């Protein structure tokens, strides 16, 4: 066999990568996905089902599958976990009551044998008000440091401002892609 | 067979997805119970190709009563497709929304029905009138609550004479029942 | 108001089905075949079936039964019209109407069925409009369907504006066994194959008796059609107002007007049959054909079918003009003539034996029918006056029309 | 030529009717 075509394709960029869009409802997951794909904060209707979109950055097409945080859509995240390589969790630092629910949902998602090769992607959503926690308080509350055998990274991103999305994308690419 | 079809439908290749959809459609027409693969095709539903969208909508309509629980993962897709710029896509979405015999599906489709009621396209107007008539036949109380009788009555005295005739037929069918 | 229209097969298998309302279960199609079989074996079979509280109306297609199951008291005429429109659309899209094309164009067939009707109410019925939005090899719906003019697509451009008309005449004569004609009706057919640039509005004008009387010229030969049906593009308002046949011609072959009135003239071909059938010994076929049409008109491909005995064998033909061939499948002898000039007298003398054992049951006396077709003949005498072809851009059209005279229900009752 | 009657040219209207 010959891999000349594969080498030629990889010389100019062949890797694409994957990503997931999960989190509690009203946690900026849809806004984060829109900012990653388009770059603007557009108001959208509640995600009754799911949102499918692709984002190309650094020569890698990291497709993001938006998943709602509704009760009827929370158990449907397992359907989108199949044929998925990445997962991004959007935390609601401004929702103290919903913080526990988001942490429980993240623990349930990470406590599945099928979702084991996907590194943790915790995004501190709603990072625009004083009530939002920092990149360490949210992780400590969610117990991201205790996720053994999982590469979890806590990043603070504001949907209105869009800051930190580039850093999170770069961290995800570094975790997934291990090439020069 | 079934496993191979599921693997093909769960892939990122457009040609393979189209081949899997065609095989599923042929099996369904030949007399094969393809309702078990409906949840697998739910993920492969939001597709840019119009041929695959029509097949997915037909499978959902034919697999809606069989798997009402699995039909809850298509409300977002229907809402997204109801605002498609192409009039054919909007008409197909309106027809599929009214063709789905789901009690909880038509409740979330009231907003799309109201949005498509004032559609400027005569084909879009006819599709909205047909969807309103189907919703009224399935749920007269839901149609009355949505206030589609006033929209249907006003469609008769508008342009789009084919759309006016469709609205008049829908109003007569509602009054007939 | 059929619940779901489906296409069956000769073996009872549904080639394709598409529910429109969902009020009728799809399993009722299986019981349709046993009901049809029971009706056929008892003589109670009808196109509109009835399975309990749901009626399964079916139409005998070329190879499959177009069963359109219905639940409530829907419009039977509307259901029949929808089935006819679907059959016409399938014939236009697929040149073959059988199981070969039913399972070969399922991807486009399902889309066409979905677009044709929704919730039991048909929406799209134009073959050109359907082909312009749904193809087997999708853009937005055409504006022609939304616009008032749904029978003339705008923007059509052609190198030449040539329209080919066809004055089709059907001569039907119901001659009883006593020798008298009972049903003698001639149905006209004005079909034009318009192929031009744009959407011209045809201005049909002929030597109509009503128009001649209205204009004061009711003294020449004028055709007085008892029943005149205009095409879809023909405006009925102009015809009711002053008999003005003004409408947009369609793109292709279409039927503009179809006259239908009784005929009080002598038959074009006078055929007298003699049955010198012996009692299980021999049979005599004293068939004489007299051409009652004008000598200037020749009946091309004249085939006077004379029903021979069902069990007759070893037949001998003794005729003068026209070859006589006995087809065992048809159980009759047809006096086929390539050219039949008007006034020609053809005499034939059939002679064949019969089996010694008599038949167990009677076979009946089917009427004798001829297949005479003399073109360039106007038996009704109606002559087209003018065809007002007007276009906004402005062009010189060269319409053409041909008059064809043939034999329709020209059946003569057997003795 | 063509069977069933040769095609003939048709006018535009009745010139004798004004
Ligand atoms: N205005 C504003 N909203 C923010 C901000 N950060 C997070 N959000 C949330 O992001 C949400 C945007 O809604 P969506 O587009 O539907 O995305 P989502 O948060 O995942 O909501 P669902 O799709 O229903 O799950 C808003 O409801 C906010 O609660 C912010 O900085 N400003
Ligand atoms: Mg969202």
């Amino acid at each position: 066999g010959n891999i000349f075509a594969n080498l030629f394709k990889g010389l100019f960029g062949k890797k694409e990568m994957r990503i997931l869009m999960v989190g509690l409802d009203a946690a900026g997951k849809t806004t984060i996905l829109y900012k990653l794909k388009l770059g603007e904060i557009v108001t959208t209707i509640p995600t009754i089902g799911f949102n499918v979109e692709t984002v190309e950055y650094k020569n890698i097409s990291f497709t993001v599958w938006d998943v709602g945080g509704q009760d009827k859509i929370r158990p449907l995240w397992r359907h989108y976990f199949q044929n998925t390589q990445g997962l991004i969790f959007v935390v609601d630092s401004n929702d103290r009551e919903r913080v526990n629910e988001a942490r429980e949902e993240l623990m349930r998602m990470l406590a599945e044998d099928e979702l084991r090769d996907a590194v943790l992607l915790v995004f501190a959503n709603k990072q625009d008000l004083p009530n939002a926690m920092n990149a360490a308080e949210i992780t400590d509350k969610l117990g991201l440091h205790s996720l053994r055998h999982r590469n979890w990274y806590i990043q603070a991103t504001c949907a209105t401002s869009g800051d930190g999305l580039y850093e999170g994308l770069d961290w995800l690419s570094n975790q997934l892609r291990n090439q020069k | 067979e079934i496993f191979e079809l599921k693997a093909e439908l769960n892939s990122d290749k457009k040609e393979k997805k189209k081949e899997a959809v065609k095989k599923v459609i042929a099996s369904m027409t030949v007399g094969k119970d393809v309702s078990a693969l409906f949840p697998d095709v739910v993920n492969c539903m939001q597709t840019d190709n119009l041929e695959l969208k029509k097949l997915v909508y037909l499978y959902l309509m034919n697999y809606a009563k069989s798997q009402p629980d699995m039909a809850i993962m298509a409300v977002n897709t229907f809402v997204k497709d109801c605002e498609d710029p192409n009039p054919l896509i909007r008409a197909l979405a309106v027809r599929t929304m009214g063709c789905i015999r789901v009690d909880k599906i038509t409740e979330y489709l009231c907003e799309p029905l109201r949005k498509c009621l004032k559609d400027e396209d005569p084909y879009v107007r006819k599709t909205a009138a047909v969807c309103v008539a189907k919703l009224h036949d399935i749920n007269a109380q839901l149609v009355e609550d949505q206030g589609f009788l006033d929209t249907l009555k006003d469609l008769i005295s508008d342009s789009n004479p084919m759309v006016v005739a469709n609205a008049v037929a829908a109003l007569s069918e509602i009054a007939e029942s | 108001s059929a619940s779901a229209v489906y296409v069956l097969d000769l073996k009872g298998k549904v080639l394709i089905c598409r529910n429109y309302r969902g009020d009728v279960d799809m399993s009722e199609v299986e019981h349709f075949m046993p009901i049809l079989m029971e009706k056929e074996e008892e003589g109670m079979l009808s196109p509109i079936l009835a399975h309990g509280g749901v009626r399964f109306m079916w139409i005998k297609h070329n190879n499959l039964y177009l069963v359109a199951t219905s639940k409530k008291n829907a419009c039977v005429s509307l259901v029949f019209s929808f089935l006819y429109k679907v059959v016409q659309v399938f014939s236009e899209y697929f040149k073959e109407l059988e199981e070969e094309s039913i399972r070969d164009n399922f991807v486009i067939i399902y889309e066409l069925l979905d677009e044709l009707m929704d919730f039991g109410y048909p929406q799209t019925t134009d073959s050109k409009i359907l082909q312009e939005y749904i193809t087997q090899e999708a853009p937005r719906p055409p504006a022609t369907v939304t616009n008032a003019v749904s029978w003339r697509s705008e923007g059509i451009k052609y190198r030449k504006n040539e329209v080919f008309l066809d004055v089709i005449e059907a001569v039907n004569l119901l001659v009883s066994a006593n020798g008298n004609v009972l049903r003698s009706e001639i149905v006209g057919s004005i079909k034009m194959r318009v192929f031009l640039s744009g959407m011209p509005e045809l201005r049909l004008g002929l030597n109509d008796k009503v128009l001649f009387d209205n204009t004061g010229r009711g003294k020449s030969k004028s055709v007085e059609l008892e029943d005149v049906k205009f095409h879809q593009c023909v405006r009925l308002s102009r015809f009711e107002n002053d008999r003005t046949i003004s409408f947009i011609p369609p793109d292709g072959e279409f039927e503009l007007m179809s006259y239908r009135l009784n005929t009080h003239v002598k038959p074009l071909i006078w055929i007298e049959s003699v049955i010198e059938k012996h009692s299980h010994s021999r049979i005599e076929y004293m068939v004489k054909a007299k051409s009652q049409f004008k000598r200037r008109s020749t009946a091309n491909n004249v085939e006077i079918h004379i029903p021979v005995p069902n069990d007759a064998d070893s037949p001998k033909f003794k005729t003068t003009v026209g070859s006589v061939k006995w087809v065992p499948e048809n159980s009759e002898i047809v006096w086929s003539v390539k050219s039949f000039p008007g006034g020609k007298e053809y005499l034939m003398r059939a002679h064949f034996g019969l089996p010694s054992v008599e038949a167990e049951d009677k076979e009946g006396k089917p009427p004798i029918s001829v297949k005479f077709e003399i073109p360039y003949f106007t038996t009704s005498g109606i002559q087209v006056r003018y065809l007002k072809i007007i276009e906004k851009s402005g062009y010189q059209a060269l319409p053409w029309v041909r008059y064809i005279t043939q034999n329709g229900d020209y059946q003569l009752r057997t003795q | 030529d063509r069977k069933g009657g040769s095609y003939s040219q048709a006018a535009g209207s009745d010139s004798a009717q004004s």
